RNA sequence: GUUCCUUAAAUAGGGACCUGUAUGAAUGGCUCCACGAGGGUUCAGCUGUCUCUUACUUUUAACCAGUGAAAUUGACCUGCCC
RNA sequence: UAGGGUUUACGACCUCGAUGUUGGAUCAGGACAUCCCGAUGGUGCAGCCGCUAUUAAAGGUUCGUUUGUUCAACGAUUAAAG
RNA sequence: AAAUAAGGCCUACUUCACAAAGCGCCUUCCCCCGUAAAUGAUAUCAUCUCAACUUAGAUACCCACACCCAAGAACAGGGUU
């Protein structure tokens, strides 16, 4: 169970430099063409990522400060807006939920 | 031995991993986005498939109603539920849930992914969007096609 | 209008052709006896042929405890204690030895499979072996005896207490106590009945063998 | 299934096997290759501390597809020659000895029913 | 591989591909569905010494089959898809012919074999079986080889990849006894437990230790065909088969000495639809097996 | 040990013989009411201990991230047979 | 007259600043002075049952009751429990 | 027809379920040197050859990013119409 005879250097050497447990290079990285943050493929961006996480915990705040006290889920729909935009016409019944920020340049 | 074997072992039982993922469900239901691992995002995401399956069915429905009550710890997302992704989904049948990837965790580097039911208020996300149409394969595979169909 | 367990798949990943040939062969073979169709707990009566017999025609009476089994194989076990001993035969209803299949009565006792009458007393498993049938109310609600069932001694073979199996038949008031009802609902998985999962669904899969049956009786 | 020390059922007329006992009669040897009997098959059965042929007529376990399943190892008596002591069966006997036909002829004859 | 197509297509070329991929492969498949009206080669009659093409069926499941005689006796299915002959090669020890089986999508191939694929028609099989035939049956490449090609009361041998089990243990490898649960193990129910004898410092070559079970090619000597399909280009073999479900299998002709001069009644070249041969019906029962629908059986 | 049983087999257990030649009496000889985690057998039930083992959950194991020891080592470029 | 170091010893030649002691479990490697499956000669071979000498080790070599003991007694098997 | 050891499978039977396993089912094929016999000399008899010459005397598997997997610890492999 115990070493008998301690590994030489070159033992060591070739053991830890074998390409099987080297770094193996990827070449799955692409250019995000939001932000040129470079993206990896079949994978969502960075900087839009922070962006939409950002987004919806000011969203989620919003909607705390509307609803109030915890143990509530209204039946309703939701609609976002923003500085100004009058309410579209066909969501009239749905609570609107915004407080004050201007549409960026990716949102519906 | 694993042969076709379904239900990836989370917890530490049956008992553990099917209320995490009731857990996942309520949260998703409350937030429609949560951010976990690959595997327990795809099992929630299976799950609701059939917890929105459910909620179709009807609402007078005993079966149903259980199912709501059983699935939902906190009780208050049964009406949300019942009068919200029933009646908005109507159309649809199975194009439920929308599925990603989160590039990893800075802590223990993990693989995690989103998942958001189709139609909510909050913000899009950054969808692989294809290449356009205006490009030089996608103009010459419509040439071709063109040539086919003049063929005629 | 009910559809025999046979033909129903399993959720087994195939190729739907081998359960188009399997319910093809099921059909052409149905076209020549009769098979009606029964449940659980129902009397039956398979006029069976053997080749060492007094005579080459075989009788035998007793409940179907069960059926399962895919395609060709459709067993079902028939109980019937004769001469204050127990018997069990394993027929399929697709064998080659089979001539005339009599029913005798059409119950369901709620429990899918009455595998726990070997553990009780044999008062529940004799019956006439010349009884006569009985037929009545034409394309209706089948009837269900639901009765109890009392339980020899706690020796037993199965552990039928346990809640894993769901009887819902034994009488376990005359038979099990207080500690004993405890420590089998200590096994409890009340996960499972909510488990959405572990359904399989059929309601698609039945309408297209209803429609090859349609097809195959009108050609 | 009829293995070595199996509580065996005798069911015969005769008096070593209806008479009581303190201890239950069990096999003693498998008359086979392997350690597993199956129906016909002889095998010794010890009765009243003495020993004696017998011959397993139906066992618990579930056989092939058509033939029968008794609840309880039923096993009948033989001799040597066999020339069965006993002289009626009242339980029921599987028509799968009935193919042999000269190693267990008299016992035939002496079974009443049949499954 | 390289970058796979799917990726600079939009979303209206992707159907539209698809289409006209499946449309090709329906055109060339009914292109050649004709092999007699083609240069089909000289045909040659029956010899006493001389093998015929195999089949590359795919094994669906398994189901009994009752005989005349009244007795259970399992039997496996076999799907005859395609099978076409790529190529033709003369002396090694004997002629060799290659076959292939299902039809996989021709985007992950390698260019090589795109182009050798594209040289005759059909689209890109799977697998690649060369068999060892003599030089007597030769058939020209790119023909059909449907269920017909073997008929009822015959030996045909089968051989492909088994479940594997990965790297499994000793028991379940082997078949070992291991060690008992008590009296007195503690650490010891599944190991190995003595190598070989005690001197020798070595362990001897191929020695029963744990491995990868299965996972590996293994021919099956002695199956007989119950019957037939030629509609769906079935064939039911008797026992089972290596290979998992929906799995292709390899099939030729046995080679046992009692089962090698009997060619005679079997087609020596192949089955030709095209005839000039008179069609055969629906599906060929064997002598010994109850025909579906038949009256039930009497031993009187 | 002889001797009769207890089972299919009994150097396991027990009924009597002194022949224990070195047993034998408050260095205590014998029976007995209740009792023994003390040491050896057994009748009707019991379980995977085996006949022949298998399926599941966890502990646990492997990979990806962090840290991070000890027993030990003359150097090793370390095969096998006679 | 030739072969044995498998039993009992005989000698203490490195191994008491360590080679962990028998049976019983999984695994068996090899040798034939071969129990059996293959082939021969003789025989106190009318045939089986037998005996002897040569080749053949590719294979097989049981289930249990006791004493801790391989060995030591016994019940039933298959051609054999080397 | 049964077992032995090996190669496979869940459709019927069970442990059980989207699998796997056996109690359940299919397959396993080549002679082995030890003898007995034509024809004749050393030894014109006779005689089987450590004299010349004749009798019982290889077949099988193979060699073109990313999701799922009956393939797998990774690696690797199969499918992705
Ligand atoms: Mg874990
Ligand atoms: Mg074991
Ligand atoms: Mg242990
Ligand atoms: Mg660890
Ligand atoms: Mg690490
Ligand atoms: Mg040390
Ligand atoms: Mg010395
Ligand atoms: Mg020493
Ligand atoms: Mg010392
Ligand atoms: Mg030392
Ligand atoms: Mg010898
Ligand atoms: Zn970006």
């Amino acid at each position: 169970a115990a070493p008998k005879n301690r590994r030489t250097i070159e033992v060591n050497r070739c053991r830890r430099r074998n390409p099987q447990k080297l770094i193996k290079v990827k070449n799955n990285i692409d250019v995000c063409p939001e932000c040129g943050h470079l993206k990896q493929k079949h994978v969502l961006c960075a900087y839009c990522y922070e962006k939409v996480c950002k987004e919806t915990a000011e969203i989620r705040r919003q909607i705390g400060k509307q609803e109030g006290g915890p143990f509530k889920a209204p039946t309703i729909e939701t609609v976002v807006l923003y500085t100004g935009e009058t309410p579209s016409e066909q969501d009239q019944g749905k609570r609107i939920i915004e407080r004050d920020r201007k549409r960026p340049s990716w949102f519906t | 031995i694993s042969h076709g074997r379904v239900f990836r072992r989370m917890g530490l039982g049956p008992e553990s991993r099917i209320h995490l993922l009731r857990n996942l469900l309520t949260g998703l239901v409350r937030h429609e986005r949560i951010e976990a691992p690959w595997a327990r995002v795809d099992e929630m995401r299976g799950y609701a498939e059939k917890l929105i399956d459910y909620g179709k069915l009807g609402d007078t429905n005993e079966r149903a109603m259980r199912m709501a009550d059983f699935w939902l710890t906190e009780k208050d997302l049964i009406p949300k539920l019942f009068q919200v992704l029933a009646p908005r989904y109507k159309d649809q049948t199975g194009g439920y849930t929308r599925m990603l990837q989160i590039p990893n965790r800075s802590l223990d580097r993990a693989k995690m992914a989103v998942i958001e039911y189709k139609g909510n208020c909050l913000p899009p996300l950054p969808l692989p969007r294809r290449d356009s149409h205006l490009t030089l394969l996608n103009q010459l595979l419509q040439g071709l096609r063109q040539d086919l169909r003049q063929s005629q | 209008r009910f559809l025999s367990p046979e033909f129903i798949p399993r959720r087994g990943r195939t190729d739907p052709l081998k359960f188009q040939i399997e319910r093809k062969d099921m059909l052409e073979r149905r076209k020549v006896l009769h098979i009606p169709e029964f449940y659980v707990g129902s009397i039956l009566r398979v006029t069976t042929a053997d080749p060492y017999a007094s005579g080459k025609i075989s009788q035998f009476l007793g409940i179907c405890i069960q059926r399962s089994g895919r395609g060709l194989g459709a067993t079902f076990i028939l109980r019937n204690v004769i001469e204050g001993q127990g018997v069990e035969i394993c027929f399929e209803l697709y064998n080659p030895r089979v001539q005339e299949i009599q029913v005798v009565k059409l119950e369901k006792r709620l429990d899918d499979s009455l595998l726990y009458l070997r553990d009780a007393l044999p008062e529940y498993s004799t019956f006439d072996v010349n009884m006569k049938p009985v037929v009545q109310e034409p394309n209706q609600k089948v009837p269900v005896n639901e009765l109890k069932v009392k339980m020899k001694p706690k020796p037993w073979s199965k552990r039928w207490e346990r809640p894993n199996f769901n009887i819902k038949g034994i009488r376990f008031d005359l038979c099990l106590t207080e500690q004993q009802m405890k420590e089998a609902q200590k096994w409890n998985q009340p996960w499972l009945e909510f488990d959405m999962m572990r359904e399989y669904d059929t309601s698609k899969i039945e309408a297209a063998i209803w429609k090859e049956i349609e097809a195959s009786k009108r050609s | 299934a009829i293995q070595k020390m199996t509580r065996v059922r005798v069911v015969d007329n005769s008096a070593l096997g209806n008479s009581p006992y303190h201890r239950a009669p069990r096999c003693i040897h498998v008359y086979k290759k392997n350690g597993v009997g199956k129906v016909g098959d002889q095998i010794l059965l010890a009765i009243k501390g003495q020993k004696k042929k017998a011959l397993i007529v139906g066992h618990c376990m579930p056989g092939p597809r058509m033939t029968p399943r008794f609840d309880s190892n039923n096993v009948v008596l033989i001799e040597d020659n066999g020339n069965p002591v006993g002289t009626r069966i009242k339980t029921p006997i599987p028509t799968s000895l009935r193919k042999r036909e000269g190693e267990y002829s008299k016992v035939l004859a002496i079974a009443q029913n049949f499954v | 591989s390289g970058t796979w197509w799917d990726e600079h297509l939009s979303e209206e070329n992707v159907p539209f591909i698809k289409q006209l991929v499946s449309d090709e492969d329906k055109a060339q498949l009914a292109s050649k569905l004709c092999p007699l009206k083609d240069e089909p080669w000289p045909i040659h009659p029956w010899e006493p010494g001389s093998f015929r093409v195999g089949l590359i069926a795919l094994k669906l499941g398994m189901m009994p089959l009752w005989t005349k005689d009244g007795q259970k006796h399992v039997v496996t299915l076999l799907q005859v898809q395609d099978c076409h002959v790529l190529k033709y090669t003369s002396k090694g020890k004997m002629a060799t012919l290659s076959v292939g089986g299902k039809t996989v999508s021709r985007f992950r191939k390698a260019t090589s074999i795109l182009e050798f694929y594209r040289e005759l028609g059909l689209p890109p099989k799977q697998t690649v079986k060369i068999f060892n035939i003599t030089d007597n049956a030769a058939i020209k490449p790119g023909t059909p080889l449907y269920a017909a090609h073997f008929r009822p009361g015959q030996y045909v041998d089968v051989t492909a990849k088994t479940i594997g089990k990965g790297f499994q243990g000793v028991m379940k490898r082997w078949g070992f006894k291991g060690q008992p649960a008590t009296h007195g193990q503690t650490k010891t129910h599944r190991r190995p437990g003595a190598v070989a004898t005690g001197d020798i410092g070595r362990v001897w070559p191929g020695t029963k230790m744990p491995g990868k079970m299965g996972n590996i090619y293994r021919t099956e000597y002695g199956l007989k065909v119950w019957r037939i399909n030629t509609k769906h280009n079935i064939i039911y073999v008797n026992g089972s088969v290596p290979g998992h479900k929906n799995c292709l299998v390899k099939v030729k002709d046995s080679k046992l000495p009692a089962y090698k001069d009997l060619g005679k009644n079997l087609p020596f070249p192949t089955y030709f639809p095209d005839g000039d041969e008179e069609e055969l019906p629906e599906d060929l029962y064997d002598e010994n097996v109850c025909q579906p629908g038949a009256p039930s059986i009497t031993f009187a």
